[PDB]
């Protein structure tokens, strides 16, 4: 499924009152057991990355948020093979969860499917 | 998506094989296992029968099938290996993946030495209990019923196939129709190959996705499920029960694994910001 | 809507065709004459290029300095270029500086000295331009696609001729050629911008009216032309950007299948990755080239003549390990003409070419080269809405029938020239001008 | 020999009906 | 440059089981790959032999 | 004057659109039938596909009606 | 070109009888203006990128549903962008022009993977002219700043999206922007970007960091691909006559396969070099460019000793002939300027953005052979020159060989 996808659905939940209110909570609790923050990572680190589109998104982060996104590649895949978790400032706390990618890959995606409405356009 | 569309291949060739050598022991599950699998093209309408005749070269299972079973048996597992080999090929322009599902594009280790000495631990480790069986149990694993002779004339009344083929085998049990029991077992295999297609998830694998880790559990004991129903008399009440986990086993790849990667998306989503 | 073209012939048949524009405030007369190599035989083939040096090598009454000083006098300038069937000789001036420029025209045209000392001095002018024109690898390119297109046939002849006839034109074969070819019925005198028509055809009156009649007066633009599907490779290993054109027989000016023709070329397009715009253009190929960095530009081309004509591409790359895929994607894009084709292509080239007919003609010289090329070549001015009417009238399955009979699996004309040793031999080309899949 | 304009003779090999 | 990398043969399989680069953290799961392939191994070493005795 | 172009996507899915394989249907048809020809013209042989298809063809169908006589028949 | 004003737009159009309607946005942003190095080339190659309402890619494959085609230059006073399409499409350029300047998002992707490599291409392609290079570096000598700004972007000096985002707050702003609209019709269009240029910034009129001063000097641009050599003259009082001047003196041939009856085009006999001379008119600086180039070193140096000593000649005395030819080839240049749609907006754009009426050909001044020489005798004792030199810089000329 595309990020695009995910993001609009996303943005339904969060307009919606009601769904909202039962979604966001959910999705908090969630993210918790997920534990991907116990390695680390920040959500977009998970994202899928062989995929033509990512691999656009990724060169196009600045050079800072790549170097960073190495190294906390780096260090969860040590981690993972010593089956420890991150301690202290290593953990990623909520407010350290920044999208830093979905907007690039938001904007990958945007044109690759107006490329594919646009070369199914008719002339009226 | 290819090493694993290859994969799917030699998983049907394994079976086939397995299967393949079952037979040439000849003794009676050996005769009615042949029957059976050479009676799944039965299935196809119009040629079906003629095709069976055609792979047993006779009426009936005997002489001409086990030589034939002999000659596939045999060739088989070098065809095996050539897709074994396709599919390490194919995975060689990605890569392994890894336990995390990131790129590991970042930190790559030689295949040797670190890969070789893990080996040779479950090397190790699988010929422990590779000598478990054949030097203190050797028979724990069959039938008694293959210490019988092929007798044409009677199948034993305790019809329980190759503790691995259980699983479809109480799929094609399940279906009450001759061509729908064998779609569904056949197609318990193929479905796999949809896998590629129908996990919508962003995110690769279920190191970190609670739910998908859940339904991964009961499909795996789903799994085991049939493969233990696959061996029970068939009786009430697990007629009812094998076709409820047939139907389990389906919607997982169908259903579930489509709705729960879509919903585990939005979660991860909305749950960072 | 532009102003009418109107036209005026003269008694011995030359044909004035003009269109005034009143917003500007220059204009270009010129002559365009239905002659060029192709009019030549293999004896004298590189005359009318030689003639085109020689015009400005002065007259009977003007030496060449005083032609000089004359033009420079007027203000404005003189052009010329001889192609393989059209010559044209044309002067941009002022509006009031209009009738000297046509007496000029005049006189290099009829009354050109041609003297034995300016022939032996261009024989080393021209000598000289045979190896200079190397570096210009678009025209080497195409130059060596008609040579090999139209093998041993007129059309196949260069403008420059060989060496060796250059080296033996004299100035009788030069007079020769223009009394037979630069004859009034196969002249249009044409003015664009600030001219009166009727201005131009005293002018006309006054200085073309002792121009020769031919003796079998044909109309403007009549003509046998047989293609080979062949290749040049000129491998160059030395140089760092690939040339090559592939081309299949096309149409001539006045077929049933021009407009077809173009609509289809405008289907594959052109592209050049130094254009901001070319990445984003709607063209399949476009696509593939631009994402796969496969190409430095690319240039469908459909060159016509009276009786034939070349259709066709011309690609330049760097990626000169990838020229098969270059090559193999483009001719891809060419099979899809004839079996994928839908309105969808067809409504968005026709309307990319309902403007593109039109936005060409946006200065007095361009202007002129299309009333002289439409009258040298059709025998009349095709106005806006006959040419908007041509392009409606081209249906998705009009350029489908097209390609199939003119693409599919048709021999191709191939020049290569540069580092392509990438480039497969001429089957594997050929064999991508169908689709097993269809 | 030169003149790389002057394609060789193919006459000997080139079927007039070829289109 | 290294035999292992220069020799066409060597260098597959030194592409396959030797310089092959892998993911630093692949777990036990990442074993049954060879243990399929020891299984097919012994499975090519025992079945040659039968067969050289099955009738 | 025109304010904006004029045009509408049309559906599509995968990069197929249905006027382009709509100009394919007619392909598969061929394709189908070289499919069904060459698939008829490998069974030829199986005594089912000349019993049940091949001698029910009319004027060409007793290419397929050979009896063996029972004089040569030791089966 | 009936100059007008719409909500604080300067509108210049003229309607016409063709098909074919050419609106060109030009914008007081050409490199004069640049505040850092390039940064007006990045601009102008950073028109038509994705914008807020429309993306680059729906914009280019609209634009060639109306066939209509885009044209951007920069020059050195003005970035022109032209948009030429169907008279009936005029709304739709309108509105494209209003959202390049209103809300161009200048992302960061774009200006690394799409504008800068472009910008590198379109002045590589320019450079295998060494004319061209070797003009751009006599306006380096000649201004150093201002003027002296490279006008195209250079890899040795990168302009940064902050830069680009920066210069584009003061340049896309109603103060810095005329609309240019051949063949379109004048009423129509004022109604149009009345509408669609409402809300586009006031903003402030861009100016030029320091103002212009002359200096002479060399610059020896070492390529190995072609040869050339600018000898320019500063000009601190831009007169007229130098048009005149630039025309008599010529270069160019009037005719193919021929040298050319102008002095600078006869010093070229024997050689195979062209020679140009070129007035730069910049308002309130100039630059009188004597350009050769050619394949020879030793040749371009012979024609250059030729061509000054044509200028000395040229001070001395004119003839009437010679001075009536000057009026001629001048009328004509300023007439082809006013037809060629790119220069044609720049020039309105100029009477538009600053106050400069055009002169329009039928009004350019006849000079006496006595003005003439008047104004070449100042360019011959110029205590300023610049020499720059192109190419194999060892075997050029020198400015005090001059
Ligand atoms: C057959 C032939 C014989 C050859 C032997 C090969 C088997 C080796 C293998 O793949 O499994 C060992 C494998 C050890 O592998 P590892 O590389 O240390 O970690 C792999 C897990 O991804 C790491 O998982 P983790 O870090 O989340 O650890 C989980 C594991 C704790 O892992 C342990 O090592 C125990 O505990 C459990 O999941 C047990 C469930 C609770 C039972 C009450 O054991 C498991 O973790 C099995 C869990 C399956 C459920
Ligand atoms: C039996 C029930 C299976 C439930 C498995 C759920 C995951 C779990 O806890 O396993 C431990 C581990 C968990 O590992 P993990 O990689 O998700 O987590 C490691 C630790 N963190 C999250 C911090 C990075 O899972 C595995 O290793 C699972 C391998 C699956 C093998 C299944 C074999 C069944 C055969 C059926 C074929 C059809
Ligand atoms: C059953 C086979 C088991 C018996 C062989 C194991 C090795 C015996 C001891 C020798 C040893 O440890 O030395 C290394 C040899 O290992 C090696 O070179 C190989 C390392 C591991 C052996 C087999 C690799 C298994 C991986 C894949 C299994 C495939 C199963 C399919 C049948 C060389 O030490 P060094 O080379 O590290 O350097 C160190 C300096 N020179
Ligand atoms: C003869 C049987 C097989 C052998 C010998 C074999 C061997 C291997 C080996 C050595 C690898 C790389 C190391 C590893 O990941 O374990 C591997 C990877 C893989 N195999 Fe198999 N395999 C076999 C059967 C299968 C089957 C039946 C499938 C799929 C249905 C499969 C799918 C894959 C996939 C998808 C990978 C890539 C997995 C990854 O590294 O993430 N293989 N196999
Ligand atoms: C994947 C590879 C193989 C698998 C999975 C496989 C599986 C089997 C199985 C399940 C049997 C029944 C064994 C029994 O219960 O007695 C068997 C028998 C046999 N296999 Fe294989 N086999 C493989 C490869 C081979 C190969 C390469 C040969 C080479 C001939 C071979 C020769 C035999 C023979 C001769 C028998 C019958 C004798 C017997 O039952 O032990 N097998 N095989
Ligand atoms: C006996 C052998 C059988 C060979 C059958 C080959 C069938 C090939 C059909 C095919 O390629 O269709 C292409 C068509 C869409 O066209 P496009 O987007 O590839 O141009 O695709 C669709 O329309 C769907
Ligand atoms: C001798 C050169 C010939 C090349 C093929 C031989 C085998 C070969 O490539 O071996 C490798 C050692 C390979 N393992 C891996 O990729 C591997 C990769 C990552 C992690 C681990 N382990 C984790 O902890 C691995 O184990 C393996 O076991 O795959 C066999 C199946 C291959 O056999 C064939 O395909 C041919 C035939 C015998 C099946
Ligand atoms: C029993 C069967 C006989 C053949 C089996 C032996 C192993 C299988 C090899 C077949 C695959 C070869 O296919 C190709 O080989 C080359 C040559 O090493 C390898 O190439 C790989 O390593 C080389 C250098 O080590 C790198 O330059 C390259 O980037 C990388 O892809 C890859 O593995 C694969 O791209
Ligand atoms: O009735 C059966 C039976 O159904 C299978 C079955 C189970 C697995 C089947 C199978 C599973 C998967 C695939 Cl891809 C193909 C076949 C093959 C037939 C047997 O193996 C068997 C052996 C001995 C006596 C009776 C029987």
């Amino acid at each position: 499924a595309s990020i695009t996808s995910v993001v609009k659905t996303s943005e339904l939940i969060l307009k919606s009152p009601l769904l909202s209110k039962i979604v966001v909570p959910l999705a908090k609790t969630y993210v918790k057991f997920s534990g991907y923050r116990q390695l680390g990572f920040k959500m977009n680190d998970l994202i899928i990355e062989e995929t033509p589109n990512m691999q656009l998104a990724l060169r196009r982060l600045p050079p800072t948020e790549s170097y960073d996104r190495v190294y906390r590649l780096i260090r969860a895949t040590q981690f993972s093979l010593s089956h420890k978790l991150a301690t202290g400032n290593d953990i990623t706390k909520p407010e350290e969860d920044d999208h830093y990618l979905i907007p690039y890959i938001l904007d990958v995606e945007a044109e690759a499917f107006e490329k594919d409405a646009l070369d199914n356009l008719e002339v009226v | 998506v290819l090493p694993w569309s290859i994969g799917v291949i030699i998983f049907l060739l394994l079976i086939i094989t397995a299967f393949m050598g079952y037979v040439l022991v000849f003794g009676q599950m050996s005769l009615w296992g042949a029957t059976v699998i050479c009676n799944l093209v039965s299935a196809i309408p119009w040629l079906g029968e003629d095709i069976v005749h055609f792979l047993w070269g006779g009426f009936s299972v005997g002489n001409p099938t086990l030589q034939r079973f002999f000659a596939l048996h045999y060739l088989m597992p070098f065809v095996l290996a050539v897709f074994a080999l396709l599919h390490l090929i194919a995975l060689h322009t990605a890569g392994s993946s890894n336990p995390l599902g990131i790129t590991s594009n970042v930190d790559k280790l030689s295949m040797h030495p670190y890969y070789s000495f893990k080996d040779l631990i479950t090397v190790f480790a699988f010929l422990l209990m590779f000598t478990l069986f054949v030097f203190f149990s050797p028979d724990k694993l069959g039938h008694p019923d293959n210490y019988i002779p092929a007798n044409p004339m009677v199948t034993p009344a305790s019809i329980v196939p190759e503790w691995y083929l259980l699983p479809f085998y109480a799929i094609l049990r399940a279906i009450p129709d001759k061509l729908g029991g064998v779609i569904a077992m056949v197609a318990a295999i193929l479905i796999l190959l949809i896998l590629p297609i129908v996990d919508r998830s962003i995110i690769r694998g279920n190191a970190f996705k609670p739910i998908s880790k859940l339904l991964f559990g009961f499909f795996i004991c789903n799994f085991l499920l049939l493969g233990v129903l696959g061996q029970v008399h068939i009786e009430p009440p697990f007629i009812v029960l094998g076709q409820i986990c047939t139907i389990f086993y389906f919607s997982y790849f169908l259903i579930l694994l489509p709705m729960v990667s879509t919903i585990e998306n939005i979660f991860f989503y909305i749950g960072s910001l | 809507v532009s102003p009418k073209t109107r036209t005026s012939n003269l008694k011995n048949g030359l044909t004035i065709a003009s269109e005034s524009n009143p917003l500007v405030q220059t204009a270009t007369v010129g002559v365009w004459i239905d002659a060029g190599s192709r009019n030549e035989n293999a004896y004298n083939n590189g005359t009318a290029h030689f003639f085109e040096h020689l015009a400005f090598k002065g007259t009977d009454k003007r030496s060449q300095h005083q032609l000089e000083l004359d033009i420079e006098n007027m203000g404005g300038h003189l052009n010329a270029y001889t192609s393989r069937e059209s010559t044209v000789y044309y002067a941009k001036s002022f509006k009031d500086d209009v009738p000297k420029s046509v007496e000029i025209l005049a006189d290099i045209l009829q009354h050109s000295k041609l003297a034995e000392s300016a022939i032996d001095r261009e024989r080393e002018v021209i000598t000289r331009e045979l190896e200079e024109v190397n570096k210009q690898y678009e025209e080497v390119v195409f130059d060596h696609l008609h040579a090999t297109a139209f093998m041993n046939q007129p059309l196949g002849r260069t403008i420059l001729g060989p060496r060796e006839n250059i080296q033996t034109i004299t100035n009788t074969e030069l007079r020769k050629f223009i009394t037979e070819n630069y004859t009034a019925d196969r002249m249009v005198l044409v003015g664009a911008g600030a001219v009166d028509h009727d201005a131009l055809v005293e002018l006309a009156e006054k200085y073309f009216s002792h121009l020769p009649s031919s003796q079998s007066p044909v109309p403007l633009g009549t003509p046998i032309p047989n293609f080979v599907g062949s290749e040049v490779r000129l491998r160059d290993d030395t140089m760092p950007v690939a040339h090559i054109a592939i081309a299949v027989e096309g149409v001539s000016w006045t077929s049933e299948d021009y407009y077809t023709a173009l609509v289809a070329q405008a289907i594959i397009g052109n592209y050049d990755r130094a254009v901001g715009t070319s990445r984003h253009q709607g063209s399949r190929l476009s696509n593939i080239v631009s994402e796969n960095n496969l190409a430095n530009s690319f240039q469908s081309f459909s060159t016509s003549y009276s009786d034939t004509g070349l259709w066709g591409i011309y690609l330049t790359s760097e990626n000169t390990t990838q020229i098969d895929d270059l090559v193999h994607f483009t001719l891809k894009e060419w099979n899809r003409l004839s079996t994928s084709v839908s309105n969808l292509q067809v409504e968005r080239a026709k309307s990319q070419l309902k403007a593109g007919l039109l936005l060409s003609l946006d200065g007095t010289t361009y202007v002129a080269e299309d009333i002289g090329r439409q009258l040298t070549t059709l025998g009349r001015r095709v106005t806006p809405a006959e040419v908007e009417a041509k392009l409606e009238a081209v249906t998705e399955h009009d350029v489908r029938a097209w390609a199939q009979k003119t693409l599919y699996d048709k021999d191709i004309a191939l020049v290569g020239l540069g580092p392509i040793e990438g480039l497969y031999d001429y089957n594997r080309i050929r064999n991508d001008m169908s689709m097993m899949r269809w | 020999g030169k003149s790389t304009y002057k394609i060789p003779d193919f006459t000997p090999y080139l079927k007039k009906d070829r289109n | 440059m290294a035999l292992r990398k220069k020799n066409s043969l060597l260098n597959m399989a030194n592409s396959y089981v030797l310089d092959s680069p892998q993911p630093s953290n692949l777990n036990y799961f990442w074993n049954f790959g060879s243990l399929l392939a020891l299984c097919l191994v012994i499975q090519l070493a025992t079945g040659i032999t039968l067969a050289m005795h099955y009738t | 004057y025109v304010k904006k172009p004029s045009y509408k996507i049309v559906p599509h899915f995968l990069g197929f659109n249905i006027p382009t394989v709509s100009k394919w249907i007619p392909i598969f048809g061929i394709w189908g039938a070289a499919a069904g020809i060459g698939a008829l013209f490998l069974i030829e042989g199986v005594p089912r596909t000349r019993q049940d298809i091949l001698s029910k063809i009319p004027i060409i169908g007793e290419h397929w009606i050979r009896e063996i006589p029972a004089s040569d028949n030791p089966f | 070109f009936s100059t007008a004003e719409a909500a604080g737009v300067k509108v210049a159009a003229q309607d016409g009888q063709s098909p074919i309607s050419d609106l060109s946005v030009v914008l007081r942003g050409g490199s004069r203006y640049a505040t850092v190095p390039g940064v007006s080339h990045i601009l102008e190659k950073f028109a038509f990128q994705n914008t807020v309402p429309k993306s680059a890619l729906r914009f280019v494959r609209e634009l060639e549903l109306f066939g209509g085609k885009l044209y951007t230059h920069t020059t050195r006073e003005h970035i022109v962008l032209r948009t030429q399409f169907l008279k009936q499409d005029l709304p739709y350029f309108v509105d494209a022009f209003a959202n390049v300047l209103k809300e161009t998002k200048f992302q960061q992707f774009e200006l690394t993977e799409r504008v800068a490599p472009v910008a590198e291409l379109d002045l590589l392609k320019r450079e295998s002219d060494p004319a061209f290079t070797a003009l751009e570096a006599a306006h380096e000598v000649a201004f150093r700043t201002g003027l002296g700004n490279s006008v195209y972007a250079q890899g040795y000096s990168p302009v940064t999206l902050e830069d680009v985002k920066e210069f584009a707050r003061q340049v896309y702003a109603k103060q810095n922007v005329a609309v240019v609209g051949n063949n379109v019709v004048p009423a129509d269009l004022q109604q149009l970007v009345g509408t669609a240029f409402a809300d586009l910034q006031e903003g402030s009129k861009v100016t030029q960091a320091g103002t212009t001063t002359l200096h002479g000097g060399e610059a020896r641009v070492r390529t190995s691909t072609g040869n050339a050599l600018t000898i320019a003259l500063p000009i601190a009082e831009p007169k007229p006559v130098y048009h005149a001047l630039a025309s008599f003196l010529g270069g160019p041939a009037s005719m193919p396969w021929s040298v050319g009856a102008s002095p600078l085009a006869q010093a070229t006999v024997g050689t195979h070099t062209s020679v140009k001379a070129t007035y730069h008119n910049y308002g309130d600086a100039g630059l009188f460019a004597i350009t050769i180039k050619g394949d020879s070193p030793a040749e371009i140096s012979q024609v250059a000793h030729k061509a000054v000593q044509a200028l000395k000649d040229t001070g001395a005395e004119v003839t009437e002939e010679q001075a009536a030819r000057a009026y001629a080839k001048s009328k004509f240049a300023a007439a082809e300027a006013f037809e060629n749609p790119d220069s044609s907006a720049s020039v309105i754009g100029m009477e538009l953005l600053s106050g400069v009426s055009r002169i329009a050909p039928e009004n350019v001044q006849k000079f006496t052979p006595a003005e003439l020489s008047e104004a070449a005798a100042q360019l011959s004792a110029s205590a300023k020159p610049v020499v720059a030199a192109v190419g194999q810089v060892h075997a050029l000329p020198f400015a005090d060989e001059l």
